[PDB]
RNA sequence: AAAUCCUUUAACGAGGAUCCAUUGGAGGGCAAGUCUGGUGCCAGCAGCCGCGGUAAUUCCAGCUCCAAUAGCGUAUAUUAAA
RNA sequence: CAAAGUCUUUGGGUUCCGGGGGGAGUAUGGUUGCAAAGCUGAAACUUAAAGGAAUUGACGGAAGGGCACCACCAGGAGUGGA
């Protein structure tokens, strides 16, 4: 407590906050990074990356390129740097989202006389709801203009970005010492440190062979070499590619670096004993002829109708909760059968280990989620596998690949390649969180099959939509409501938290436009939907506290059967059925208030209700994305 | 058979379970006054000693209120 | 949990539903109430209404004029 | 103990809005607000109904 | 210095869905709704008092209105009220 | 209340001392004491009231009166039993 001493605490304080930073900057881009990798986004369609990136290439570069697309590496001693730049279009939402989701710094091109497209605007809000690792913008056309359009033009700029972008400057490149100036901008960045990608450890393929068991079997081994970005990439463990599934591996080894900073060998085998394999769901299998029983007793554009149908019951659904008209002809307890109210929609119990269908017999269900992840995020953090390092220039032999993968990468898509954690290639009940982007107003019904992208895969998938409240029962939604957080839940593979969720519909023929965005909460099969449904009423006959009530039912042992559960009313009275007394559907009831004329009598039935079984992995592929 | 049913428990999913009289003289009453000297130090040796010791558990316990206000 | 320090803070979203717009482990600025440090009038011990949730507020996510990066 | 969320926020039904003319903005909006309150006033017995008489 | 802006000026440039004005509020302090619909001690509002347990002057939306107005909120230090 | 007066028409000298209520006369330190304890003396946090005079009398588990066979006594008829 002094004027020395505090001052000392302050620099012990510098020391520690310094040297973390030192330690998380040097392992990132350099002699141990692998390289820094820039991803190359423009928006609009007046920008000519040719130019761009002849602008941008020069040090030494090193120049890939693929059947279609144009990656590079580029090398100068003068900053000891690596970087490796990577071009995409946008609109193509498979290759920007693939390679956008393993880069690791975006560089956006923008048009110097407006801000975004809206190609470029439907890949922002894409990249933007599945995480931006660094975001820095450039434009091109700025010296083409002199003082007084070059400054306005700026400030069109910087009032048309900052509606999205809130706080950045507009670095512009037009001659090759801006490439310059931009280069030591992107060495020296605050790398926002994404939380998914290092809690495992990824690959990129920098280089794809391959080598067939037999040609017609169209199965062999792959061979991805690249570098590692991750942790360390352990080799009895797994290995999944983005876009063709998830297979287990052969051979691990590491040849020398083909580009360093300045100018066979395998380090281990599979053994299957503790090498884990792929088990994707549980893996084990004197009466009168006469009379009667009474004294006996006594004894093209069919979308659109199917799309205005569904406006129709989007309406009948919104500006109404859940109402329900009511069946005619089959006995309203039967097609209602698995159906039990509740006193107390928050408060009265509901077993979960009670009504499971033949499907929750092929799921794996953790019994405390939390620990699990801390104890493997804990082996993930403080130890060392016996695998390869980060930044080592590794190639993958992968047993068991198709050839097509092969060719889609000489066509120019990128291969990504990252490990699974324990218990992530097994199947189970997803519940993603997520919210509606306001681009797409078309209605999103329950059952829809729909496309995820649930923390780096891709896979159609048949949800139910919840209300998000951290209760025991959750409700069913029965649309897809534009404005709250709603909760999507599906028979899916099992995948860590933080995730992001990406969920987009096919328009026609491969537009892929979105719809959903959001997080992964806790995954588990033991959060049961309640699917709710509304019954009405009318009150015809209005005495004190007590009333006639019919087109409710039709029987008359329907009451006999809904009788223990409680009726409401919109008004807010809270009553429950006395006898009935029509042979068609008539009851008394008692109340607590008085019953207005201008009333509903209504009563609500629950059943508990899960996804339906729909995983199959391959999602076709998209097309250009285009304005409607 | 009206709002109740059977519904038993059967087939889950695989879970991945973690007195002074008149004769007495010089020596004799102050036997029993020294007796009673050392009986009312010790005693209240405990006492302040005990005093104390609440104190302590006090400010303990009133410590766990406020993190648990916090926390 | 705070940078600056490292102390922990109990603080308050404003809006209904808002909630929903934070997941964990995201940058927030933290602003306080308006009392100085004393609690509001309905809610124990909590002192501090957040304003911006990772670089943009909640007074646009709550109006929709913005999207949230992460 | 985390209860519910937004229950209140997306159940209203969502009622857009409807189209009008713009407000004069500037000072055309002082020179109504000076007419509408100090020249064509009607005389009033106890100045009950406000500027938002609304029944 | 050489320019840009400012000033002076040729030519185009005005019918209101435009060349469009927002930020907060409408129980009291405190200026202005017992208007219409939803939600129903929940979600929430609120600087304090209080509201919301079903006809809600406070919530959420529209419409109208208020104060300021190209500026207005919120947090914090500080001063007057003290 | 003859001072609790000569005080916004605010200044005769002069000492101690109070700034919402709790946390608290607790900590902790110094000091005195053989000891119990005494003197000085916090803060973190919490709360919108705690309090002071007077003022009505729903409630009396407070007391007195006064009435009634939709009260009792003395009794009748009973009902309640089938």
């Amino acid at each position: 407590l002094s004027r020395v001493d505090q001052r000392h605490r302050a620099s012990q304080l510098r020391k520690q906050k310094k040297e973390a930073v030192l330690a998380e900057k040097r392992q990132l881009g350099g002699k141990d990074g692998p390289p820094h990798q820039v991803l190359v986004v423009p928006l609009h369609s007046r920008i000519s990356l040719p130019e761009a990136m002849q602008l941008l290439q020069d040090g030494t570069v090193h120049l890939n390129e693929l059947g279609n697309t144009q990656n590079f590496m580029l090398l100068c001693p003068r900053l000891k740097h690596r970087w490796f730049f990577t071009s995409a279009r946008p609109g193509d939402l498979h290759v920007v989202l693939d390679m956008a989701k393993v880069a690791d710094t975006i560089l956006f091109l923008l048009d110097p006389l407006e801000g975004w497209d809206s190609t470029g605007d439907y890949c922002l809000s894409c990249l933007f709801a599945q995480g931006l690792p660094t975001y820095t913008l450039a434009v091109q056309g700025i010296s083409g203009l002199p003082l007084k359009k070059q400054i306005d033009t700026r400030k069109k700029l910087s009032k048309a970005v900052e509606k999205r972008f809130p706080h950045d400057k507009l670095l512009l490149l037009d001659t090759q010492q801006e490439a310059g100036m931009l280069l030591r901008q992107l060495a020296n960045q605050k790398q926002q440190h994404l939380a998914f990608r290092d809690r495992r450890a990824y690959l990129f393929a920098h280089a794809v062979d391959f080598v067939p068991s037999e040609e017609n079997n169209l199965v062999g081994t792959l061979k991805i070499s690249g570098y590692v970005r991750g942790q360390t990439l352990n080799v009895n463990r797994l290995l999944h590619i983005v876009g063709y599934g998830d297979f287990q591996m052969k051979q691990i080894d590491a040849p020398g670096d083909p580009f360093p900073l300045n100018p066979k060998v395998l380090m281990k085998a599979d053994p299957g004993r503790q090498e884990s394999l792929q088990a994707e769901v549980i893996p084990d299998p004197k009466v009168p002829k006469g009379t009667s029983s009474y004294q006996a007793e006594w004894i093209d554009e069919e979308a659109e109708a199917k799309m205005l149908e569904k406006y129709k019951q989007e309406r009948l659904e919104e500006m109404f909760p859940d109402e329900v008209d009511t069946p005619r002809d089959v006995a309203a307890r039967i097609r209602f059968q698995k159906y039990r109210g509740l006193k107390s929609f928050r408060t009265s119990p509901w077993d979960p280990k009670e009504n499971l269908p033949q499907d929750y017999a092929r799921i794996f269900q953790f019994q405390n989620f939390t620990n699990t992840r801390k104890s493997i995020f804990k082996e993930v953090e403080e130890k060392e596998v016996e695998g390869a390092e980060v930044g080592w220039y590794v190639t993958l032999h992968v047993s068991e690949v198709p050839v097509s993968v092969v060719e889609c990468f000489r066509q120019g898509t990128p291969l990504i390649a990252f490990s699974l954690l324990p218990h992530e290639q097994k199947m189970s009940v997803l519940n993603m969180v997520v919210r509606r982007d306001p681009g797409n107003t078309e209605p999103v019904k329950a059952k829809e099959e729909l496309i995820f992208h649930c923390g780096f895969r891709r896979f159609r998938a048949s949800p139910l939509f919840s209300q998000h409240t951290a209760a025991d029962k959750h409700k069913l939604q029965r649309f897809l409501t534009a404005d709250m957080a709603l909760v999507a839940t599906v028979y899916a593979p099992i995948t860590f938290p933080p995730a992001s969720v990406l969920l987009f519909k096919q328009k026609s023929n491969g537009m892929h436009s979105l719809i959903a965005t959001g997080h992964l909460m806790s995954v588990d099969p033991d959060r049961m939907v309640i699917k709710r449904v509304v019954l009405s009423g009318h009150p015809f006959k209005i005495f004190t506290k007590m009333a006639v009530v019919r087109y409710m039912f039709f029987n008359r042992e329907d009451v006999l059967w809904f009788k223990p559960v409680e009726l409401r009313t919109k008004w807010g009275r809270r009553g429950h059925i006395k006898e009935p007394l029509g042979t068609h559907g008539h009851m008394k009831c008692s109340f607590d208030g008085k019953l207005k004329s201008q009333d509903t009598v209504l009563m609500n039935l629950y059943k508990r209700v899960f996804p339906k079984w729909t995983y199959d992995p391959y999602v076709p592929e998209p097309v250009p994305w285009l304005k409607s | 058979s009206i709002c109740s049913t059977y519904s038993n428990l059967y087939n889950h999913p695989q879970l991945i379970k973690y007195p002074r009289s008149k004769n007495e003289s010089k020596e004799d009453k102050r036997a029993r006054k020294q007796a009673i000297k050392e009986e009312r130090k010790e005693r209240r040796v405990e006492k302040k000693a005990n005093k104390l010791a609440f104190k302590l558990e006090k400010r303990r316990q009133e410590k766990e209120l406020l993190n648990l206000k916090k926390n | 949990q705070l940078i600056k320090n490292g102390k922990k803070i109990t603080a308050f979203v404003p809006n209904d539903g808002c909630l929903n717009f934070i997941e964990e482990n995201d940058e927030v600025l933290v602003a306080g109430f308006g009392r100085k440090g004393h609690a509001v009038g309905d809610i124990p011990g909590v002192r501090f209404k957040v304003v911006k949730v990772a670089n943009v507020s909640l007074l646009a996510l709550y109006k929709g004029k913005k999207e949230r990066p992460r | 103990s985390l209860a519910r969320a937004g229950k209140v926020r997306g159940q209203t039904p969502k009622v857009a809005k409807q189209e009008k003319k713009k407000k004069k903005t500037g000072r055309a909006k002082r020179r109504m607000q000076y007419n509408r309150r100090f020249v064509n006033v009607v005389p009033t017995f106890g100045k009950k109904k406000g500027p938002n008489a609304n029944s």
